[PDB]
């Protein structure tokens, strides 16, 4: 999805495996705020939210708490106390095509800043001046959205990057979603120290 | 497209009176995309009235815009010496934002007759193979004034370029310079040169004549 | 306030680039329009561009030669005009409104200082000074006129003065005209009483910075 229309997917009632993602050895960025990524398996939450989009390579550092910028103010803003992980990797061969890709758009102007975790799909003509636009684009009346152009020869800084944000939630609930547990083959006829579930 | 025309070309008005300027369009122009700009010789234009009714920041109240549709008017209640400039009207509703031809405002005074001077070529100028003759018109108020160069009772043309100075402040009288840049070969094959001027302030045209025999 | 680049002199069949830098206001929400004017002529509209998205609109005459761009790093707008001709010699202005936030002024109140562009082929050359010696014919009723004629200088800016600047009462300098040879020429005159000649040292000081030539040409009555 585009940055101005970032998609959401809730995940619950299953057994996650964070170590495989940790050791994929293919992602470019992996920052987890407030949680140990190597100890994520030894934790158990109620549900997780996954959000994905494609943005500019040079904008990847606006996806963080306490970030100021056009993306942080008009498209996608994270709360200052956000707990979870941010992942991003290059998509040169998949998203950048000869002639450019115009299927990805980003918002330019907005009347007010964005709170954490909401979307803006409206496309009403912005009113920069003190005169109503009345549906015609011109002086002091600009369209709110334009599109990126992804050319193969572009620099890595302007190369597209795919970004996924995982956010974990905690609430009074069964807290179903969390990682697995390992098991050893049983031994019999000896003094052993056992652990069967609890 | 949209074409804007300012009907009053030039206005010679003494300070104190009321000044009016008119800007007219061929098609209807949006009343929220019209502006008037004031420009002095040698400076960038300054915005005066925007939105067809409201003035800019710091512009004194005396300027007032009015009108809507195909007609627009600018009014100066009382003139002051710093209000003499060129005024342009622009619209920016459609795609081509055409300007207007502009209107020049100058002070008005009494008609002053000009003074005619003739300048012989210098001897060292002869070394260059070209003759330079100058006819000078001094202190004539009306901008309308024409000079014809006459050689051996024949009107030469094509080499009589003119130069007009800016309006003065102490007296506001223009000075004109006409330069006859002639080839030397034409210089030898003739005897009498002259510049004849005709001005509104002169009852009859005045001919200033020069001869190479007294050189 | 808007700051433009310096004046320049180029050759026909080339391309020129002009920069307009903005500061002191929110340049993100503004829009810049370009207006050029010849010497003593009417203003001519070229086009405009919205800085927010880079979209630009051009007049039909300069559709295929004029290109407007921008850079957010320095908050600067750029004109590029290719295949220049002699008539393109003029002064250019960049105009943009004053934006403080989301809201912005409804007019082009802010204007640049202009940039002078000259397109021609004549090379730079120093001027020549010719004294306009007063004579009996020039003298009329006590009043007489005398001065200096400046010829064959290519660059526009030249300066003329009298008595090292001491003589300025009733002095006239005329705007420079363009000859068919591509070299400029002007005249400077001054009025004096007929009794003044032969009593004061009259001399015209002329300067030409591009040629770095400074002359003090003395003028004497014709014999």
């Amino acid at each position: 999805a585009s940055v101005y229309a970032w998609n959401r997917k809730r995940i619950s009632n299953c057994v996650a495996d964070y170590s495989v993602l940790y050791n994929s050895a293919s992602f470019s960025t992996f920052k987890c705020y407030g949680v140990s990524p190597t100890k994520l398996n030894d934790l158990c939450f109620t549900n997780v939210y996954a959000d994905s989009f494609v943005i500019r390579g040079d904008e990847v550092r606006q996806i963080a708490p306490g970030q100021t910028g056009k993306i942080a103010d008009y498209n996608y803003k994270l709360p200052d106390d956000f707990t979870g992980c941010v992942i991003a990797w290059n998509s040169n061969n998949l998203d950048s095509k000869v002639g450019g890709n115009y299927n990805y758009l980003y918002r330019l102007f907005r009347k007010s800043n964005l709170k954490p975790f909401e979307r803006d799909i409206s496309t009403e003509i912005y009113q920069a001046g003190s005169t109503p636009c009345n549906g015609v684009e011109g002086f002091n009346c600009y369209f709110p959205l334009q599109s990126y152009g992804f050319q193969p020869t572009n620099g890595v800084g302007y190369q597209p990057y795919r970004v996924v944000v995982l956010s974990f939630e905690l609430l009074h609930a069964p807290a179903t979603v969390c990682g697995p547990k390992k098991s050893t083959n049983l031994v019999k006829n000896k003094c052993v120290n056992f652990n069967f579930n609890g | 497209e949209i074409v804007l025309t300012q009907s009053p070309g030039t206005l010679s008005l003494s300070p104190g009176d009321r000044a009016i300027l008119s800007c007219r369009a061929s098609q209807t122009v949006n009343s929220n995309y019209l502006a008037w700009y004031q420009q002095k010789p040698g400076q960038a234009p300054r915005l005066l009235i925007y939105g067809t009714s409201s003035r800019a920041t710091g512009i004194p109240d005396r300027f007032s815009g009015s009108g809507s549709g195909t007609d627009f008017t600018l009014t100066i209640s009382r003139l002051e010496p710093e209000d003499f400039a060129v005024y342009y009207c622009q619209q920016y509703g459609s795609s081509p934002w055409l300007f207007g031809q502009g209107t020049k405002v100058e002070i008005k005074r009494t008609v002053a007759a000009p003074s005619v001077f003739i300048f012989p070529p210098s001897d060292e100028q002869l070394k260059s193979g070209t003759a330079s003759v100058v006819c000078l018109l001094n202190n004539f108020y009306p901008r309308e004034a024409k000079v014809q160069w006459k050689v051996d009772n024949a009107l030469q043309s094509g080499n009589s370029q003119e130069s007009v100075t800016e309006q003065d402040s102490k007296d506001s009288t223009y000075s004109l310079s006409s330069t006859l840049t002639l080839s030397k070969a034409d210089y030898e094959k003739h005897k009498v040169y002259a510049c004849e001027v005709t001005h509104q302030g002169l009852s009859s045209p005045v001919t200033k004549s020069f001869n190479r025999g007294e050189c | 306030q808007l700051v433009q680049s310096g004046p320049e002199v180029k050759k026909p069949g080339t391309s020129v680039k002009v920069s307009c830098k903005a500061s002191g206001f929110t340049f993100y929400y503004s829009a810049v329009q370009w207006v050029r004017q010849a010497r003593g002529q009417r203003l001519e509209w070229l086009g405009w561009m919205a800085v927010g998205s880079g979209k630009a609109n051009y007049a039909q005459k300069f559709q295929e030669r004029l290109t407007l761009t921008r850079d957010m790093s320095t908050s600067t707008a750029y004109m590029e005009l290719s295949s220049l001709r002699s008539e393109d010699t003029a002064v250019y202005y960049c105009a943009a409104p004053n934006c403080t936030g989301g809201s912005c002024y409804d007019g082009f109140n802010l204007w640049g200082q202009g940039t002078v562009v000259t397109v021609s082929s004549a090379s730079t050359k120093g001027p020549s000074v010719f004294p306009l010696a007063p004579s009996s014919k020039s003298t009329s009723g006590g009043t007489a006129a005398l001065g200096c004629l400046v010829k064959d200088y290519f660059p526009e800016p030249v300066t003329v003065s009298w008595n090292s600047g001491a003589l300025t009462s009733g002095v006239h300098t005329f705007p420079a005209v363009l000859q068919s040879s591509g070299l400029y020429s002007l005249s400077s005159v001054v009025t004096v009483p007929s009794s003044s000649l032969g009593t004061q040292t009259y001399i015209c000081n002329v300067n030409h910075k591009p040629s770095n030539t400074k002359v003090d040409k003395k003028v004497e009555p014709k014999s």
